Parts: structure tokens; C-alpha cells; sequence
């Protein structure tokens, strides 16, 4: 039993991904971002914009979460519908939660959702903002790795003594063979 | 007396001592309650052919009920299972161990088990502490069938100028201030 | 008609082409009889319009609000009020400056 | 700056000076993603858009709000929705033809 | 013990009249309209368009009404508070009280207030426009007996044969001599 | 058959009079002991530790309540009384509740009269303001002037209403 | 037109009075004091004790007033708030104003405060026992009228005979009819 | 001189009357022109353009106070009349200021009485309250009943106030 | 329950079931360092405790305020100061007994 | 990449099955019925007995399915809700999906529909008998392994040379443990 | 819910509620919505609510009885074509199925 | 000709396997041109702008398609993949049309593969959960395991079905 922890991320981000979709059994779905960054849970924080939509009969809930780079629908449905009562509109919301996808668009499958003062808000952004910047360097670092050499042993262990995942290089590839 | 060191989530090993932890509620485990020593705060054991709760410490005492909760912490990094004792628990919850013991009982009434009980209680109540933001401090243990759990000793809420000092330090360290 | 985000904004610097923008200031004046507020943030007062509640005078708020450019004038009608009279502004002020001056930058690294 | 009256009016009329009105129609087509429905009271088509609420698809609404002028278009803003599923309309109509050519005479007569 | 009945107006009269602030104890306030018309309570009909305002130890509360010629406030003081919770943003309803100025502005001082169908706001409609028009025949009537002759003892006689009623002429007079 | 008139010409005496109007008052609201069968004043007798009703001989007394208010149409204003279940109708309250109310402002040391005004002007004030059609006979009392004692209410027909007002514009010669 | 003159009242005669509303139109709300007087407007005299405490929006203004016998609320509802600004806690004040009831509590409508000099307090005092002894004297000598035959033609016309006056009869009448 | 009397005996005619009592209301407060050296009103006479003072001829006018407020007692209402400098030492305020007060009243567009009641109630009402005694004499107005026209006050005197409701109390048999 | 009334008394005759005191008295000694002065009626002198204002010797004044009760001594927690330094105090004098002579009396008679 | 194939069962086994819903990422969830059968997709064969309601904006479909033994929900969320449209009530169709549970009432989320001939349904009756007689003879012989032991790596062996697949034991021992 | 059970119309019991029959038309009544259906062992009067089957079509129908006064009629619910089928393999796997069910479900614990 | 065999058993090499099952998933469906003589991809080349057949010369290809779908039948799951005539017969749709739509969705900016996809999964859902039964040979790609593909398909038969299972249960020794 291996749970991925989720990052933090900016709404523009998980709007502009590539949506891949698992076909095993033993696989879930994720996403892959614009700079190679495998992500299978989303964390954001932001303003909950309109009055919760729950059906007459309670069988899904939904509401809308904007930050300043986008807006985007959090959906719960079943039994996961009780998260949708729990804000109203003009919150400032903390929302963790998988990813999917719906009519080119993509929405969050809501796992938990908790008000938070405005200082937590300020640690998102400062927050979020490094840990793009990080990713951002090693990524551009390992690109080069796989241009000039490509997908082999020898490859990988440069990529180990260079300070690079592993996983990384697999990523790049992926994102290659979705981007063709 | 010792103090405490932060560590991120990822590099934690079994058999560490002192250590602090800040993430997120990312799932509720378990919620319960038990009888303890109402001096030692300590697990105490009712025996059925002597009727009475036995203190290895005090000889008989009184039981009184105490809470346990179970849950697990997310920090970008890794995940890790939190176990709390007693006054922390209903501090956390917000609710006295007499309801929650009421609870339980009324779930066990309807034929369900100890662990059943526990489960739903869990997830049809305790819901709403899920994405929140806390900073733990505790003793990592390694349990064969669970793998690490950081038990804690005492939890306290974030503290949102020190974090942003601490990420101002580390950006300061990869170079763009 | 997809919903668009509440680009921030400070009250000196509005441009022409904004439909939805988000300020934070602090109240001046509160007229209750046409529900109407003065938002003063050190650069500029912007009048804004309320539709059905009013914060108190001296206090720090943010304000998420369409606006509304006719001949009569600029007004801001506001949708989401937020009290933020506890929040930290130098940090916000210095991050968003962070923010600003790296992520052009960043999106034109890495190719395909 | 007192607050202007509702000006009621019917789609096929409306003046480049309104800057509220109230209509009566009946629903025709609701979105749900993007929050908005379409008024048909026989004479014309009206994309208003909500803020929380919307009716149901069929019913007959009264719709009060504002007008959102730009070059994207001319879409009503709702305010105030109230249900109008069993009124005379008729009555209402008829009602409204009689004070429209009687009232404009009547404050011509008496004089001081 | 004699009560007044209230007359059925549009939020116009209401806003443009004039307001007679009685000096005596055994007189009340009125106002006379454009057209000669003293009314004691008004009864109006119209839409709520704001959330009630109640101060926060319910020394008085207030709201706004909308009928399609005026928008006008509406308040209770002390006890009267309780009725400007009856009602919500949105709603339809009928509103008894008295009138009063403050601050060059005409407001209702609420004794009722009730929600109606919608029928009843057609009702509305049609009676103040039927109830305008009889007393609007009447005043025009009676300014000719007014500015030929004045006040005489048989300028009595002659409103009393000609089916006008006697009060009509002090009112005549009495807004003469205000707007002069 | 009921005919439909002004108030601006009730008279006293008058028998089978239909008024439309707006509450623009509510004067009291009470409770007291009638008899089962015939739902008529019944008198107890402290002597006896009785209720007698002499069409009736012994019988168990029930709840009946009074309601009375105003009617306003514009034209004049008269107090006009309901009786029973009628009330109990109009004001939604069942006569048990009005009685344990009224009986705990009693405890609190006022008199019944005062008892009954604060009930009326403290809980069923939201009835003021409501447009109706009372039935009924008028009674000349010498300390209240004319009352109407309702026998039966109910709620507007509109569309005869608009009819009428049709009716009379027509009369005076614009339709 | 007639403005009929406020009377001179001690603070508990006013907080342990009947307060009498009126139903008509054309006539005012009253009180009747323990000893069977009327009175429409009180007139007293003074020293205030705390800070007078007015809204933010000046829409209401109210104070406290002590003399040693009670405390009484004076009050000031929209235009009036003026007056409220015209006093500071510590100094004494005559109050002129009506009556009325909030909260099973009396209080004192403002009409007007004006700064005073402590002779003129005792020249108060002096007043209000004054008319308080006369009054209770004439209060006694009907007593025993009122109890002889009750409100008839010849009671009235002996009262007039030795010199009390018609509405005094009443008052005791009405006093009667309500302590029951 | 000036003679004592209580203000529920002032008749019509009545002459050389002082009361004491206290200011219940303020009605108004104006200027107008008169004659510098005997204080009469003075005409704007259209067929020369001048000032005239039928008694004194060809004058220049000086500006002078005219207040109306209301008396009361305790045993009845009255309304009272000060002219001139009396205003003006009652006040505080030269008469000047009222003038431009007034005119600039005027030039939003009010008559010269709106003018009046607006200035009286909006910036004169803290003299509501006081003690004050009037001497005068009483007039009779058609249309506005019992005016005592002020020839002069004073600040009310105390010690013989006190006097003399000792001595009405002496009368009265208490001591 | 509601505020209560003031009482008046002199410095030999305060009562233990007095609550809140009015004093007429000579000011003989003020103490800046404690915010204390030294009042005399004649009969007696009572320790008054100041808060912000001074009087001055040669004023008479008068203290409206609250006695304080504990071991240390008795010393009144004054609450308002005024200038009665012109007074007919015998006239005041006279008007207290002969209250205190009819007012008990006054209330009893006539029965409701 | 592989996919666990869909096992065929009676309605009965489904609703008094026991419900395991797993915790790591990259498991799924599952069901053990009651005699201790793993089941990942349940493939039911049945008529259906009522109308399919489906949500006008089309984001939920579901439908009854009975077959002789019990009735289940089919139900399509999302894109999914296509599915509920291939139906009519009264024929016989096959039904495969996966297993999900709600409110204390188990439940089949889609995966395909399709309307079939009468003989594959007697054919699906005879399948499942087989696979239910196979199976609980299995149980049977492995029962004594499981309770001679427990699960050793002799237990393993011997359990081998019998011929018992291996995770049996496993299941066993979780279904023993959810007992208790 | 309750589960829908096949058995023959000569075997009706009153315990059950739900029935499930295979049967031969013979004949049908518009005005009623009554028709005949016969299984070998009996005819039953089973009422169609709008649909009507043809004379030489073998017919299934899912329907409730209705035990009243006027007889013994069955609320059709359910009306399916059946003619191209085979049946010996139906009564086998019923008896099949009722010989070993009930020491099945018995056999084995926990 | 064909032989029976269990999908838990299907190894790769092997040639001639029937198998039984239902279908899972559908995966592709795509078009593309042969020779109009063996039925065989044809070249098209750029240097001659035609396409070449080498195997008969120049010739005019026409379109075919191919399917790729899954199919279980409760022991396995096994890839299939069905080829030409056969796929339309499945589908029930001709083959033009089946280009015209692929065309018309890679036209709004999808590759080949996306626009295969994005047609199964929206068109093409309604045939999984039918039975099917396969003849072919079993492949090994390197990037997708084991892979059968179908020469032919033919709708099960029920009787052989029924019998082989009795068979099965004879062996089981129930009968
Ligand atoms: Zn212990
Ligand atoms: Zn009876
Ligand atoms: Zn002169
Ligand atoms: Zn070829």
C-alpha cells in the first residue's frame, strides 16, 4: 500500500496538461504539466466564486475555486457530495484532491476541503513558487541528458552521477511521445 | 531537556527520535476511546474474574475514558501515518471522549464490531478536518504490518511568518534573491 | 463564456481592456444610504459599489469585483469581499514582485 | 445618486439609455457550466446571465437587471428572479397598454 | 376614536408631494399630492431589492422597495424592527404605514408588511390607476368653483349642489397657499 | 345570498354584508369554554363544579377562540370578530396553544385583558397587511361603535376582483 | 392647534405609572400617574450620569438622566440626535419631552435639553411638591365622590359646586377600569 | 408698571403682562429694514426708489431682529414675540449673520418663510429649555390666536420666585 | 435589574446602607501624588478620591459618586466634581427635612 | 498493464459479499464473497424490470437489473451515462462492470451493456453453477490446509503438491480476520 | 426487491408473489387486455397492459398475481418472445439447480 | 484447420487457436489502402507518385479496415485484432463512411492515432458485452505483449456450447 503525495500547484498549470489515462488495472491516471512533471493529486488554494450546486436528491456536488490564474470546477460525487456543503461563497479554500477529466476540461475529484487564514494563502504562493523554480532547473538539466545520448544504461548512470531521478528521463520520454 | 528538529517527511527513518513534521490532514484513519489510570494516564486493564481495573502502578484505580486518533499527514514530499493520545485528540476533534464513546456504542449496537464502528465513525463524522495545515512532533516507530507511524506527543497549529522566512532561506540557497 | 480569472491589480494601474479585478485596500468613507464604500490604498480611492453588505470604516479588505465603464464613469460593483485586516502586506507585496518579475521568464525555458 | 426604477420593457425595445430593466419570459434553454439561460417572450431572445441561481428549463420568470454594454455583446445581468408561473398575462399586458396611454395625459391636466 | 384609511399610491406621489407637519397635539403629519390629495398612511405594493439592514442590538431595520416609478425606503424604530425581518431579497409584498420626511426625503414609517401572489400585484396596478382617475376628474372640477369665486359661504352651496365634496376645497386652498 | 358593499356605507342593523379589505390591526386574541355539541358560551359554576348549558344539561367544555381586528378598503376602517375555527384557521395556531399562552402571561401576574393584548400585538403580528373577504352581520356596540361579526372568511378570487375595477372603469367612461 | 402644557413629574411617578396608547388618529399617548394625574409631556430637571452614546450614522442618540428618585432614558430618534450632542456627562440638564413605553421600560422622547444652575433645581423641587400636594389634595377630596355615586349628571354637577374638576372623574374612572 | 398674571387667565386686551416660564418651541427668526433713529418699518417706495419713513422723511435703513418662539408654564401655551436688540442679547448673534444666513437660505430656492423655519429649527434650537421671563403686552391674531408681544426680558430672578412660592406655600397651610 | 438613584448625606451620617453618595462640602488639602483631596461639610472630612480634575482651595464643591468600603479606611470613589461655590444651602436644608416630613406620608395615603 | 479478468456470479453473491476497498494507489478495489472468492468485475446476465432515469443534464444514468436472485443498481457517471441509453425496459441484457459500494447497498458502475438472445442466458446460469462447484470444492479441501497450520512455508508446499492455488490461503486468512 | 420466479401455473403458491411464466397463447381479449396462456400444465388469464402477443408465438411473461374475488389474473409486467427456444435444458437446470442448492449454501463456514 | 484452446493457456508461436469470450474494451479502428488483388499494403512512392504493389505491378488500391479490441472470457484477457471484410460485417458500417469520419475528426486537429481513439470510444461503444468467437494466430509485440490476430469470426453456437460444457460437467462427475 504506497501513497504519492500530492503538490502544489498553480490552476493554470492543471489546465494546460496532458491527461493520460491508465489502462491497467494497477495503474492510476495522472498528468504530465508543460515543463515534464508527473502529477497524481493537485493541492490549491483559493476562492470558492459561486454557491455550491448540490442535486435534489444528493447525488454529486460541485462549486468553483479561483486563485489568479484560472478557475476551475471541484466535483464530488456519491457519498463525497457532504464536501460540497461544507464552504459558501467568498471562502478562501484549501482543496486537495485527484485530477480527471470531462469534455475537454479538465476538474478535480474533491478528497478534502478546509478553510485557511489569509497567511496560509501567502505561503501557497511563496510555496508553489519554489517548488516550480526547482523542478524547472532539473528538468532543463536533464533534457540535454536525453537529446544528446537517449535511453540507455550508460545514459542513466550519467543521470545518477549528474544528480538527476531517474523517473525524470522516463517522464521526458513520455512527454516526447504525447508532444509527436 | 532535548529539543526538537525538523526533518522533511521524505528522509525520515525508522527509530528516530524528536522529530517535527509540518503537512497537510490528508486522511482519518481511525477515531476511539479506552480506559486509563485517572493519575498516570496510563493503559490500564479490567479484569473479568476480579471486576475491577488493575493500575500497575497504583494497584486499583477508577478507569476514565481517553481518546486515540489515527490519521495521516501529506507534505509534497512523502506520506506518513500520525497516531495522537489523549488530550490532544479532543483538543484536535473538538469533541469530549464521553460522545465519542457514546457513539461507538451506538454503532456496535447495530451489530457492527469494535473496528467497524471505529471506521464509520471516522469517516461519516470527522470528515471536516481533512486539508488542514499542522505541525507535529513525535517518536517514529517502524510496526511490521503498517510500516513507519510517528507517534506524537503534542501537535500545535503552523506559524506563517517562520514557514515563509524558512522558503525565503531556501530560495535564497538556489540563487534568485 | 468561460469564466475569467481575477487578474490583480493595483487601483493606480487599471487599464482599459479589464473586465473582472481584484484590490485590496482599506475603507475611508461608508455611505449606508446608497450602499456605497471609498477603497483608499496608498495610490489612489476607487468607489465601490456594493450590492447588499458594507464593511465597517478602517478596516483592511480585499475586493473581487466587475467593472463597469460607462459615460457616467469607472466604478468597480463588488462581488466578494474578504476581510483581510490581520493579513501580512509587505510579504504579499514582495512575492507578488517575485512572482511578476521570474514567471515570464520561465515559461519560454524547455522547448516541446 | 438615487437608484433607478426598473424600467419595464420588452426585448424587441430596448433603448441604448436603460441601465436596468425588467423583463417577463419564459426559460428556454439553461447552461449550467457557464450559468446562464435564455429568456423567449415571443418577440425576441435575451441571453441573461446569473450569478448563483437559475430556473428550470419551461417556467415563466420575471427577470430584473442591469445592462452590460461592450463590444462582446449586450447580455442582461439578473438580479432579482421571481417565479410568474401563474400569473395573467394578459390581464398584465392589457393593464400595461391602459397606463401607458392614460397616465402621460393625466399629469398634463389640473395646472399649479 | 377615528381612524383614517390608507390610500393605494404610486412611489412617484409619494416622492414628489408635499409634506404638512402638523404644530398641534390633535392633528397628525400628511401630505399633499400634485394634484390635490391628502393622504394619511400610504399602502404600496412592490419588490424587495436589497438584504434588511437590522442594527446590531435591533434598535431599528429598514429596507428598500421597488415598484416601477420610484425606489423608497421603508423603517421601523424601537419595536417595529421585528417586521423588517419578515421579509428577504427578492420578494413581492405589501407594505401599510405612515409617511415621514428626513432629510428632504420621503420614507414610510412600516405598521404591515405581507406578501402577495402575484395577481395581487395586478390588482394593485389596476385599482391605483382606477382610484387615481376619479379623484383626478374631482380636483379639476372643484379648481374651477376655487379660482372663480373663492371661499364663500356660497361657494359652499354650490361644491354641496354640485356633487363635490367640502374638504376638497380647503385641500384646494391649502396647497395653494403651500406652493405659492 | 351575501351582498357585496362598501364600508363607507355599513350601517348599523344591516344583516348579510360582504366586505373586501387589508388587516390593518390585530385587537385581541383569547381563548374560552364552549359546549360540544352546539359550540355555544357556557357557563361554570363555581357553587356546582359545573359547566351548564341549558340546552344541554352537563356537558365537557372545549376550547373556542375570538379573534379581532380591523378591515381597511381604502374608504373607511371597522373592527370586525371571528369566532372558532375560523381563527384558528386564519392564524394557523390551534386553540390549546393560544390557552397555555395566554395562561402563562397570566402566571406572570397580568390580567386577562392585558394578557390578551400583548398575546395579539407580540405573536400575530405578521397577519397585518393580508387582503381578504369577510362575511357576516353588522351590531352597533355603545362602547366600540359598528362591529362585524364574521361568520365565515376567505381569500381573494382575483380575476372577479379585476373584473369589478374593469366594471367600474367602464361606468366612468375610458374603456 | 392647541399645544396643552407639559407637566412637572418626580422620576418614579413616570417609571411606576400606566402608560395609556391611543388607538385614534387625532389623539395622543398619555400616562396616568399612582395618584390619578395626567400628564402628555414631562418637564424634569436633572444631573446626567455617563457619557452620552450616539450611533456612528447619528441616526439614533440616547442618554441617562438621574435626581436622586430613579433613572431614565432620554432618547432622540433621527433629526433629534441633535440634542444628544449637546450635553456632557456631569453637568445638570432640564429635559422637556413626551412619553413612551419600549420594552416594558419607561423612557422620555426628547424635546429639548438646556444647561442649568442648581438654584433653579431646587426651584424644581420646590415646584413639583408643590403641585404634588395640591394635586393630592384634590385627589382626596374626589375620592370619596367618585365612591358616593360614580360618573352621573348630579355627581358632576355637585363637583362643579364645591370646585373640582370634570376630568378628574374620569381619570379615577379609567384607573379603575384598568387596575382591574 | 407691569403687573403679575398666570397664563390660563391672559384674556384678548389685556396690558402690561409679565410671565416666567420656560421656551418650548422656536418658530422662527428674520430681519427687516426699519428707520435708524426711531425703529419703524421703513417702505421701498417704487415711485421714488428710496427708503421712506412717513413720520421722519427720507431715512437710510438699518437691518433689525424679529423672533417667534413659544412660552409654556405649566398651566398653559403661549407664543411670544422679541424684536431688536433683545433678539440679538437672547442669541448671540449680530444681526448681519442672519442676513447672510437668510440669503444664502433663499438662493437654493426657498420663500422668505421657508427660509425663516429652516434657519429657526436647524441652527437655533439650543436655546430650547431655558428659563426666561417675557414682559409685554398680549395681542389677539385672527388666525393665530394669543400672541404676547415682548416689550423686553430678563434672566429669571430666583430669590423672589422663591419668596413667593413660599408665600403661596404659607397660603396653602403647610407651615 | 436598574440602575440605582443617588443619595445625599453628610459626612457624620453615612450610612452603612448607603450605596452612592452626594456630598456639599469645603475643600481643605489636595494630594497630587495619589489623586486625593480632603473634603469638609462641616460636620466632618472625608478622604475623595480624584480621577483627572482638581478642584481648588476656595471652591466649595460638590462630589457625586461611590463610597469604597475595606479595611484600609473609607474613602469615596468620586465620580463627578461641580462648582457650587454660590448656593443657599439653608434653602436646601429646609427642602431635605421637610421631604423627609410628608413624602412617607404623601405615598401612603389614597389607596389605588 | 494487466488487466484482472471479469468473473461471472449470481446477483445473491454481489449483495451479501464483503466489500475491501484498498488504500494504496496502485490497488483497486475488490470483493470477497462468502465463500471466500476474490472478484475484481462482476459480468451479470439479466432482464431489466423499469424505465432508466437519467439526469437532463445527462451526468448520472442508472438503472435496475433482475435476473432471478436479487436486484442490483447499474449505474454511469460522467461519460459513462451513454450506456443507460442503449437500454428499454423488459429485454435481457448483459451486463459488465465493476463493483462499487453506497450506502450500506452494494452497486455495478458500467462498463458495457448489451442486449442478448435467451439461450446465452440459460448458458450464463450453467457457467456460473460450474464456476460456484469448482470453486466451494476448493474451499473445501483447502480448509483443512488452513486450519492444520496456518500460512508456513510447509503449508505453502504442501498445499502446492495438492494442487491449491496459493492464494487462497491469503484470502482465507483475510476473510477469517474480517470476521473478528 | 423481490426476486422474479419461474415455476408452472398448476404450481402456483400463495406464499409467492412474483411470477414468471413460458407459455402457448390461445386466445385473447382486446376490450379486457385479458389472454390466455397455456404451459402444458394449465391455462392462466394473465392481463397485457398494451402490448399484445399473435397466436402461435410462445410467449414469457414477468408479471404479480392478483388474488381477489374475480379470479385469478396475473399484472403482467413483462411480455417476451420465446418461440425459437428450447426448454428441456430449462427444466433440467431447474431441478438441477433446486436438488443442489440447499446443501451448497449449507456446506462450508465462515 | 482450427483448434480449441484456453486463453489461460495461449502462449506465443502458436498457430490455428479458436477461442470464445465476450468483448471488453475496443481500442482502434482505422482505415487504409491495399492492392485491389491480394489485399496487401501498398507503397505509395514519392519518386513515382504512385502505389506500388510488389507483387503485381502498378495497381489501384482500395481502402480496408482494421480493428483492435479485447476480448475475456473470465480466465484471461487477450488483445485481438480483425481485419477487412470482417470488421464491417461487425460494425455494420461501410467502410467510406468510417473514413469520412476519421477525416473529418483529424481535420479539427488530431493525429492519426487520437482521432482512431477519439472514433471508438465515441461511436463505436455499443458493441462490448456481446459474445464473439475467434480464429487466428497468436503474435508477440514487443510494446504490447501477446496479440491475436483474427482470420475470421463467427457467431457462437449455442448447442456445441452447451454440450461441451456438459461434457466438462460429466468429467466434474456431477451426472
Ligand atoms: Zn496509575
Ligand atoms: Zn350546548
Ligand atoms: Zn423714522
Ligand atoms: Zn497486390
Amino acid at each position: 500500500k504506497k501513497r504519492m503525495p500530492a503538490t502544489r500547484l498553480y490552476i493554470k498549470d492543471i489546465l494546460e496538461g496532458y491527461f493520460v489515462k491508465s489502462e491497467g488495472d494497477f495503474e492510476p491516471n495522472y498528468l504530465i504539466t508543460k515543463y515534464a512533471r508527473k502529477v497524481y493529486r493537485a493541492k490549491i488554494v483559493g476562492t470558492v466564486v459561486r454557491e455550491p450546486l448540490i442535486a435534489e436528491d444528493e447525488t454529486y456536488g460541485k462549486f468553483q475555486v479561483d486563485d489568479g490564474t484560472g478557475v476551475i470546477w471541484v466535483l464530488g460525487f456519491r457519498d463525497d457530495t457532504k464536501f460540497a456543503k461544507l464552504v459558501r461563497k467568498g471562502d478562501l479554500v484549501q482543496v486537495i484532491g485527484k485530477i480527471a477529466e470531462w469534455r475537454d476540461d479538465k476538474q478535480i475529484l474533491v478528497e478534502g476541503v478546509s478553510k485557511v487564514h489569509p497567511n496560509m494563502w501567502i505561503l501557497h504562493r511563496y510555496e508553489t513558487l519554489k517548488e516550480k523554480i526547482e523542478h524547472i532547473k532539473k528538468a532543463k538539466i536533464a533534457l540535454e541528458i536525453y537529446n544528446q545520448y537517449g535511453i540507455t544504461a550508460k545514459s542513466k548512470v550519467i543521470a545518477k552521477n549528474k544528480g538527476i531521478e531517474e523517473e525524470l528521463l522516463e517522464v521526458i520520454d513520455e512527454l516526447y511521445g504525447i508532444m509527436m | 531537556v532535548a529539543t526538537y528538529t525538523r526533518k522533511k517527511i521524505k528522509d525520515i527513518e525508522a527509530g528516530d527520535r524528536f522529530v517535527e513534521v509540518r503537512g497537510t490532514i490528508a486522511k482519518v484513519y481511525r477515531v476511539l476511546t479506552y480506559d486509563a489510570c485517572p493519575e498516570c494516564k496510563k493503559k490500564v486493564d479490567y479484569d473479568e474474574g476480579l471486576g475491577v481495573w488493575i493500575c500497575p502502578e497504583h494497584g486499583e484505580v477508577q478507569p476514565i475514558k481517553m481518546t486515540i486518533l489515527d490519521f495521516g499527514l501529506d507534505d509534497g514530499t512523502g506520506y506518513i501515518r500520525v497516531t495522537l493520545f489523549g488530550d490532544d485528540a479532543e483538543e484536535l476533534l473538538g469533541v469530549s471522549p464521553e460522545e465519542i464513546a457514546e457513539k461507538i456504542k451506538e454503532l456496535e449496537e447495530s451489530g457492527l464490531t469494535t473496528k467497524e464502528a471505529a471506521r464509520k465513525l471516522a469517516e461519516d463524522e470527522f470528515y471536516n478536518i481533512i486539508g488542514r495545515e499542522i505541525v507535529v512532533r513525535g517518536n517514529v516507530i517502524e510496526d511490521r504490518f503498517l510500516g513507519l507511524i510517528l507517534r506524537a506527543s503534542s501537535w500545535e497549529d503552523v506559524d506563517y511568518r517562520r514557514e515563509i522566512e524558512r522558503i525565503k532561506e531556501e530560495l535564497e540557497k538556489l540563487g534568485v534573491m | 463564456r468561460r469564466r475569467k480569472p481575477a487578474v490583480e491589480r493595483k487601483i493606480s494601474e487599471i487599464r482599459e481592456e479589464d473586465t473582472r479585478v481584484s484590490l485590496i485596500g482599506r475603507v475611508i468613507k461608508v455611505d449606508k444610504m446608497d450602499y456605497m464604500f471609498w477603497l483608499d490604498d496608498g495610490t489612489g480611492v476607487a468607489i465601490i459599489e456594493s450590492e447588499s453588505d458594507l464593511p465597517k470604516v478602517g478596516q483592511v479588505v480585499r475586493v473581487i469585483g466587475r467593472i463597469i465603464r460607462n459615460e457616467e464613469g469607472i466604478h468597480i460593483y463588488a462581488e466578494v469581499i474578504q476581510d483581510f485586516s490581520d493579513a501580512d502586506l509587505e510579504a504579499l507585496e514582495e512575492i507578488r514582485e517575485l512572482e511578476r518579475k521570474l514567471l515570464p521568464r520561465l515559461e519560454g525555458e524547455i522547448v516541446w
